């Protein structure tokens, strides 16, 4: 009695955050698979989705 | 006095062009690779 909102996503359980993912936020984000070649330090940080 | 004439080699390495400098650019060159 009292939840303000409840929803579906990835389960942090079967992706596990120690090998191949990692869930903070709703897309789960795992680090360098894609990364752009030749830009700026503060880029391919969208890439990683 | 012409611009361009025959005269060479001068006193210059701006005579003269190797054109073996191809499988060192092609092996023995590490670019970028594209900080």
């Amino acid at each position: 009695y009292g939840a303000a909102v409840v929803n579906i996503d990835l389960n942090r359980d079967f992706f596990d955050t120690a090998t191949g993912i990692d869930l903070t936020k709703g897309i789960p984000l795992v680090q360098d698979l894609l990364v752009p070649i030749g830009v700026t330090a503060g880029a391919e940080q969208s890439a990683e989705y | 006095k012409p611009i361009i004439e025959r005269q060479g080699e001068t006193v210059d390495g701006l005579t003269i062009i190797d054109t073996s400098i191809v499988w060192p650019i092609l092996c023995q060159c590490t670019y970028p690779l594209v900080e």
